[PDB]
């Protein structure tokens, strides 16, 4: 007998989400708004250390009793980061998820930061930055962001170089006591019943309450970055400044990205419904790899393109691929590929929540974003209220804003933005 | 190159034994005794082969 | 569809780092690994500059020269 | 206990008449109490001395 | 409250229908909205011949270039005007057609695998495109260090089997082979007797089967010379492979026994000595309170990069092994733990790291069980190689009635004094030779 | 009482470390938990107590003691490294438990 | 000693037992055998033909 | 390349060709990380056999006769071809790099496109430079005459250093500010230096002080030739650019013939110029160029 | 140095006359003003600092205070931190 999904606000803020389908294995997520667009200029890479120090010795259990503890039950903790926000993960069966809660809600409430935990763990920091910027997507991903913003979302995921050795334990402990206040937190739990959440949930964090310290609003400031570094492919991310969450341009502009193409469908396909393999295909015969790419965050968005090509013909597949988008912007575009767009949307929005811990991710970014979980047949109507116009001025906005460019390779011949 | 006292594989036995050992400052010389044991060894087994040689 | 995996459908690894402090049952595709890396070479520190006195002077005014010797060390002028 | 091994070794070079036996057999007594013995039960005590433990 | 015994049991349970050309039908429903609907053929590179190494490979590749009824890309447009997302995959024994779509296009998806299955008109052009296409991946893919490494070991443990020889086939079969001799591997290896058509999600069974009556009816049923392929057992041969390499940075070593198969239960035994042993790499945020010994030696001595566990099963055969890769100092040290770890698992098994593997045991099945493709993929798999989807709650039976005891007789059976199969690829001079490799299979002290 | 607190400090005089200039806890013999406690020590602390060892060492190899004025006092004896020595016992007790059940 | 008194020690040493045991077995065998022992040689029967 | 990366400004002086030019300039004077270990023997044989010509080298010797040197040169330097490759122009695009290192010294250039070598502008903008600062002439002073550390200095309690850079190639021309400031306060240094040029580009400037700056130019030319080794290399530069040897004296004559409506045009070409921004150190409270 | 001290000026020939005078007012009318004296201690103190971190300046002081030792050759030409505090005019 599956329920709905049932909310709690705390007074003291923390939102508390609950959905019990009665799964073998239960997860129980804790979402906090402390990402790395939270640090400036003097705490650069604290967030880095924050998400690879879960395993440290809390207030409660040591890294010992909370290694062996969570191995013991074969449950797993994991720690994911995005640029806004954090999330804390334990998964396990339902006979151990109370310890699993206790391990869980002791690392987000009440770490030490001993000085030589953290000494040890600076070298793990360097070899999962290392691990991280072994493929290029990631090392361009995080240029662009570099070079498209000024202050706050221009702060890399990964820590810098030059921070490794310099990260202590009191930038730690300034950190989780500025951002990991009950205000910014939402506890979800699938599998679990509602009492119990709330219960251990007053009981452990029952002394930070406030709203924290809030972030700057990010600025943007577009540029350029090439990193020449020999590679065989180039790489280059052209983007733009687009809509932020909460409004109905980012549904237009998610549209837009699978008009132009976000992803293939098929092992070893062709890509014959995206506008921008077409486009690039229809001219060049080497191998690449054409796709459209939207990052959007609570107060701003980036939408461009983003191509993979040879280095002889790094030039003019970019701009085929950017001629496409003003063929967009132009009108040029047909109902029939709008709505194979919006059925490529909402079934990619389908198969993400159909799994467990996407459908947690889900619930707590809804629950940190509004508080209330929004039902997936409303964001499908809402995908199919998207007109047609909408995705013609979210092209139009894209070609007539400033560009943030990124490239990597052999940049030769690849060309600039004045040259666009 | 001509640090052969370090390069030479006999050689560089008794540097790391007696010339570059590091040994305690503060040592007495209670700790000379052992070194001793080792001489009177030595002279014990000089004296018993020459006492060898009629015996 | 408030998520980056929900929004981002290929640029999910890209734009979120996730790590984990306790392994699960289930080992994670491309486990990955540090190829052995080089080391930087060990220089002597050059002194700070904690007066205006010192740093006049400091700031470039001509173009980058550079300049090896056989037996000379190699500077570089501003 | 270096005192004792003296005299065992004073006790060795005599013959077996009165009091060199129970002399003998006191002094190997204490040479074992005090090897096996006494010198942990001392150092226990200078630890709780020294506020260690 | 509910314990972890009916929560398995109030999983739905996987139905089977079988038409009347052998096909057999299988679907498990659940309250998604998404479904994957998968056709499981029971077809690899073991029942190639050599003279056919890299058929069923470039039949996966010419697979999805358009069909008779729908002539090349206007196929793919189909799959891209659902928005479903369309996946192959081919191994040695079984090969896998399937679609992730919504249930709404439950009909023409499967009408659309009935193409994929039984209408795909192979090109010449399209074959020679096909062909560069795997010339070009196979010099991508020898770059990969441990599919390289894992070839080397089913080459190197299956001598002069059909299992030695690769999915992707040798280079020269890639350039030799054309369309009648796939016309014959498709019209030898892809009969209704020999296929699985698999739903999970939100399908319902009676619609699925209507639909399977449909379009894939009559698919072959019949041999058409009542010439009857036979699988035929696979020598295992304790031997060794080293491709040194002294440019590469790193170096990847796998050591295996020969398994037990699908069908035998101590598998399962297996799989928890595997949960003992387990995993690591260098991102992991154990640190030294890893409750693995090979883990927690290999982060205090500095010694590996990586290390997995497997057992790979096929028919009555299996690889039951593990696999590392490190720099060179370090590898013959790697070896040497190991080995003693296989040996304390022969020999001095604990309850407590029992009760942990099982417990780990527990926790992979259920949350690899987890989504329609992987739930569908298990159908698959479960009706080719057993006959049957083996349930969750048996397989906790299972688990819970291992206890040391048999683990400890079990792993003596399969570890102790036995010739294992070696392949290494990169700086390997220090990984030792075969006799050391051997000695180090069992212990003078037992 | 007062009377055991007396002889203690006889005890500390009788000792004869602080003729050396050494705390307490230099004195103490590296074992693998004082070996770890050690080296959780900050840098100041650990300065501190190895320039001790060096100056005591260096007064034994001339056989000689400090001038009474510059000796280690009785209540300016400051345990350093007594809670660190805690904190190592206290979690090898706790793997000890953990191997023992 | 109280570092070894638990149930995976009892576990280990019960497991440990036959093995050793058996290495007894040897050593007592091997003994009796090199040291030519007459209390025991005297009662296995195809050694006695050469006393 | 670690040796001479050692301090910042070299980098610094990198940063800044990359973002200014896009080609046949921003190429390092340093070998890049990658092209270690990847640099053959055959690839500087194509460079030496293309750019080692007979047309692009003179022969200066000083303490030597003509006959010994021009029989050298005959019977070394006739087997080679002629003028070789051309280049590309170097073409300008301007921008900013941004290198956050957390250096306790924050080390900025804003630069601009400028005149190049022969033309006369270019003398101007070299009187340019020593109307606002081209270095020390006190060895611990406060540098009076520097308008740029008179603009800077005022509102500044903590250590500075502000300078004006020139640089000029045979087909391009750099001219800017170069600022070495505290991480707090090096948008104030900045911006107090950008608007003594600004108040400069405006005709607010002393007849007086561009005599000063002609006379720092001739100065620093005379003491530039003074030793052996900078005379040869200005007659080897003069011979490379010019194909002539030009005496310092019509040197001289032509820095006294500079016009200080030509400095005047120069600021308002560095002023109306897009800008070209190399930074590093805490760039926290460092600003951009959009902000400026 | 040591054993020297030396101020010189580089200029143009036509200059030679004011240049000498301007010696002539730099080595003889010196005006020590008591502010510059502070200012200039604060300076000194720091630049002290600065050359703390040059090893082989460190070195060199080392050398000359253990290689004469007792004699007025040791000390350095910047002496020591507590005369900068308090010299006067
Ligand atoms: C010289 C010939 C023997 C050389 C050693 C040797 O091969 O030993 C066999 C082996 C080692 O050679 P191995 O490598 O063939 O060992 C194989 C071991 N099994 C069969 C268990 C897998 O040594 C032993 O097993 C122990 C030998 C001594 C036995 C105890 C003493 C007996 C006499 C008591 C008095
Ligand atoms: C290998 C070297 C040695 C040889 C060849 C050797 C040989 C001899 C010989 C031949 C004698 C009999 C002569 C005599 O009575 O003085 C003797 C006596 C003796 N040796 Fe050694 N000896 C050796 C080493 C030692 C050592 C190491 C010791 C112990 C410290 C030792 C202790 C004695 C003693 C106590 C006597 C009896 C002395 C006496 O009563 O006259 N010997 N040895």
């Amino acid at each position: 007998q599956p329920q709905d999904l049932e909310f709690t606000k705390l007074p003291n803020g923390l939102v508390i989400a609950s959905l019990e389908n009665y799964a073998p294995l239960s997860r129980i997520g804790l979402f906090v708004k402390a990402g790395s667009r939270y640090e400036d200029s003097n705490n650069l890479g604290t967030s880095h250390l924050l998400r690879l120090a879960s395993s440290l010795t809390t207030k409660g259990a040591s890294s010992f009793k909370i290694t062996r503890g969570i191995e013991a039950v074969g449950g797993k903790l994991s720690v994911t980061a995005t640029r806004e926000n954090m999330a804390y993960t334990v998964e396990g069966i339902r006979s151990d998820i109370e310890i699993l809660m206790e391990f869980l809600l002791n690392v987000t409430t009440a770490p030490e930061f001993r000085r030589w935990e953290v000494a040890a763990l600076r070298s793990q920091l360097k070899i999962d930055k290392a691990v991280a910027f072994q493929n290029s997507q990631t090392r361009i991903i995080e240029n662009l962001h570099d070079v498209a913003y000024k202050n706050a979302l221009a702060n890399p995921l990964y820590c810098p170089d030059y921070r490794m050795g310099k990260i202590t334990s009191e930038e730690l402990h300034y950190f989780v006591q500025n951002h990991f206040t009950s205000a910014r937190m939402a506890l979800v739990g699938l599998g679990v019943s509602h009492s119990v959440l709330k219960q251990v949930a007053e009981q452990f964090l029952n002394m930070r309450g406030g709203l924290g310290l809030a972030g700057a609003k990010a600025k943007y400031r577009g540029g350029e970055i090439r990193e020449q570094n020999g590679d065989n492919l180039v790489h280059a991310a052209i983007v733009a400044e687009s809509a932020a969450i909460g409004n109905a341009e980012a549904n237009a502009f998610s549209v837009l990205q699978h008009l132009l193409g976000a992803g293939p469908h098929i092992k070893r396909g062709n890509n014959t419904t995206s506008l921008l393999s077409q486009s690039v295909a229809k001219g060049s015969h080497q191998p690449f790899d054409v796709s459209a790419f939207n990052a959007s965050y609570s107060d701003s968005g980036l939408f461009g393109i983003y191509t993979i090509s040879q280095a002889a013909a790094a030039g003019e597949v970019i701009n085929a691929a950017y001629n496409q988008v003003k063929a967009v912007a132009q009108g040029n575009l047909s109902s029939a590929d709008v709505q194979a767009a919006k059925n490529k949307l909402k079934a990619g929005y389908l198969m993400s929540v159909e799994t467990s811990e996407g459908f947690l991710s889900e619930i707590g970014s809804q629950a940190l974003a509004a508080g209330s979980y929004m039902p997936p047949s409303t964001v499908l109507q809402q995908i199919d209220s998207v007109a047609d116009a909408d995705v013609v001025k979210a092209a139009k906005k894209f070609v007539s804003g400033k560009k943030s460019m990124a490239a990597s390779g052999n940049l030769g011949h690849t060309p600039f933005l004045d040259e666009l | 190159m001509t640090n052969m006292r370090k390069t030479h594989p006999l050689f560089k036995i008794i540097n790391h034994s007696f010339i570059d050992l590091p040994a305690p400052s503060n040592i007495s010389s209670w700790w000379n005794f052992g070194s001793l044991l080792g001489v009177c060894l030595m002279v014990q087994i000089i004296t018993g082969l020459f006492l060898a040689m009629h015996y | 569809m408030l998520s980056v995996a929900a929004r981002s459908g290929p640029f999910a690894p890209v734009l979120s780092a996730t790590s984990r402090g306790v392994a699960g049952a289930l080992r994670p595709l491309l486990q990955g690994a540090v190829p052995a890396a080089s080391e930087p070479p060990v220089l002597d520190v050059k002194r700070p500059f904690l007066c205006r006195e010192s740093l006049s002077g400091q700031a470039a005014a001509r173009p980058l020269v550079a300049t090896v010797g056989l037996n000379v060390p190699a500077s570089v002028r501003f | 206990l270096v005192a004792n091994l003296l005299i065992l070794t004073w006790i060795g070079g005599q013959p077996v008449e009165h009091p060199f036996i129970i002399i003998g057999q006191l002094a190997s007594i204490s040479y074992f109490s005090i090897i096996l013995i006494l010198m942990p039960i001392s150092g226990i005590i200078e630890d709780k001395m020294l506020k260690l433990y | 409250t509910a314990t972890f015994a009916q929560a398995l049991q109030s999983v739905p349970e996987t139905q089977v229908s079988i038409l009347d050309n052998g096909l057999r039908v299988a679907s498990e429903q659940s309250s998604h909205a998404t479904c994957t609907v998968g056709v499981w053929i029971d077809a690899g590179s073991r029942y190639e011949t050599e003279k056919n190494n890299g058929a069923g490979y470039f039949l996966e590749h010419l697979a999805f270039k358009g069909t008779k009824n729908r002539p090349g890309n206007a196929l793919e447009k189909e799959v891209e005007s659902i928005g479903a997302h369309l996946n192959a995959y081919s191994t040695r024994e079984h090969t896998a057609y399937l679609i992730k779509a919504l249930s709404k296009d439950l009909p023409k998806v499967v009408e659309l695998l009935a193409d994929i299955v039984q209408n795909s008109s192979l090109e010449d052009s399209q074959i020679e495109k096909e062909r560069d296409v795997i010339l070009r991946e196979m010099q991508e893919n020898d770059a990969s260090m441990q599919n390289v490494v894992f070839d080397y070991l089913h080459a190197t443990a299956f001598q002069g089997t059909p299992l030695a020889q690769a999915v992707e086939g040798p280079s020269e079969n890639v350039r030799r082979l054309s369309r009648t001799d796939l016309t014959d591997y498709l019209n030898r290896h892809y009969k209704a007797p020999r296929m699985v058509l698999a739903a999970a999600g939100g399908v319902e069974h009676q619609q699925l089967l209507d639909l399977a009556q449909k379009h894939l009816s009559s698919v072959s049923r019949v041999y058409e010379e009542d010439a009857v392929p036979g699988l035929t057992p696979c020598r295992f041969t304790g031997s060794e492979i080293r491709h040194r390499d002294d440019a590469l940075p790193l170096a990847h070593v796998a050591i295996a026994v020969e398994g037990p198969g699908w069908a035998n239960p101590d598998n399962v035994t297996l799989q928890v000595a595997n949960a003992i042993i387990g995993h690591y790499d260098c991102t992991y945020g154990g640190g030294v309170h890893l409750s693995s010994p090979l883990a927690s030696v290999a982060v205090a001595n500095k010694l590996c990069q990586s290390f997995q566990t497997f057992n790979i099963s096929y028919s009555d055969t299996g690889l039951l092994g593990a696999h590392f890769v490190c720099d060179a100092m370090s590898i013959d040290d790697m070896v040497f733990f190991l080995q003693g770890q296989w040996m304390r698992l022969c020999t001095s098994a604990t309850e407590s790291e029992v009760t942990r593997g099982k417990n780990i045991l527990r926790n992979a099945l259920v949350s690899h069980l987890d989504g329609t493709t992987p739930v569908c993929e298990d159908i698959g798999r479960s009706l080719l190689t057993y006959g049957r989807r083996i349930p969750l709650a048996e397989w906790e039976s299972r688990i819970q009635e291992v206890d040391a005891q048999m683990l400890r007789d079990i792993c003596s059976k399969y570890f102790y004094d036995q010739c294992p199969a070696v392949a290494g690829y990169g700086p390997i001079e220090q990984l030792p030779d075969y006799n050391r490799i051997r000695s180090g299979m069992f212990w003078l002290r037992f | 009482s007062k009377w055991l607190d007396g002889f203690r400090k006889w005890y500390y005089n009788a000792a004869g470390f602080n003729k050396l200039g050494l705390m307490r806890d230099d004195t103490l013999h590296e074992t693998e938990d004082v070996k770890e406690a050690i080296r959780r020590l900050p840098e100041d602390l650990y300065n501190d107590r190895m320039f001790r060892i060096k100056r005591a060492l260096d007064l034994t190899m001339r056989h000689q003691i400090l001038p009474k004025d510059q000796w280690t006092k009785y209540e300016e004896d400051k345990f350093y490294l007594e809670p660190y020595l805690k904190e190592v016992i206290r979690e090898r007790k706790e793997r000890e438990e953990w191997a023992k059940k | 000693l109280s570092r070894f008194l638990g149930p995976r020690y009892r576990e280990l040493a019960r497991n440990w037992i036959p093995t050793a045991g058996m290495w007894g077995t040897v050593g007592a065998v091997g003994l009796v055998w090199a040291t030519d022992w007459r209390l025991i040689l005297d009662w296995v029967p195809y050694i006695n033909g050469k006393f």
